[PDB]
This record gives structure tokens, C-alpha cells and sequence, in this order.
């Protein structure tokens, strides 16, 4: 599930004081076992 | 070509279907029919029904 909206104010803080509905995008039929959650970060080079 | 029935070279494929806890994917097909309006019909659409 996704969706996307804009905040213009950064304030990392926390979360935006807003409801959301969070619409279904793809569904997948493999049963594997799952776990543990790792996630990745786009990191090329000193820039 | 000269040899027997008996002798004679035979192709053989072995199946084999086997259940396991997977929700089952490589099954056969489903045929469908016309579709018919203004008329009392009972309908399987997908399973529902
Ligand atoms: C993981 O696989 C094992 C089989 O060794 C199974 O017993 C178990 O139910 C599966 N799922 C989890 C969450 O452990």
C-alpha cells in the first residue's frame, strides 16, 4: 500500500497532524517465510 | 526398423502432482460463457454466486 502527499515545512519532528487513506497498489501469491526486515540507501561516492 | 512392437523405441513423460502448504498456482483453466441481461439467471462470476 502508498500514497504520497507534500509538507512544504520540513520541522523533523514528527509526523503531520493528517488523515490518509492508504489505497492498495499490487498484491503478491508466494507464501515464503518472512521474518526479519532489512531495508537499502542510495550511496554512490563522496559529493 | 527391422526389429518388433516389442523391441521398438517407446517416449515415455511421468507427471507427478504433489500438495504442499503453497496456495496453489499451476492449475487448470476455467472456461466462461456469454452474457446475458434482463433475464432471471443465476450467474457464477468469479466465484461469487
Ligand atoms: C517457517 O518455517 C517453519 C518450517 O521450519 C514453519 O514451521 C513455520 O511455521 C514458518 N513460519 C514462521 C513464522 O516461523
Amino acid at each position: 500500500y502508498s500514497k504520497h502527499t507534500p509538507i512544504i515545512v520540513r520541522e523533523p519532528e514528527d509526523l503531520p497532524q493528517g488523515f490518509s487513506a492508504l489505497e492498495p497498489l499490487v498484491d503478491l501469491p508466494i507464501g515464503i517465510n518472512i521474518t526479519r526486515f532489512q531495508t537499502l540507501l542510495a550511496l554512490h561516492r563522496s559529493y | 526398423p527391422t526389429y518388433g512392437v516389442g523391441h521398438q523405441p517407446y517416449r515415455v513423460v511421468v507427471l507427478s502432482f504433489e500438495l504442499l502448504h503453497a496456495p496453489a498456482t499451476v492449475c487448470g483453466p476455467k472456461k466462461s460463457t456469454n452474457l446475458v441481461k434482463n433475464k432471471c439467471v443465476n450467474f457464477n462470476f468469479n466465484g461469487l454466486k
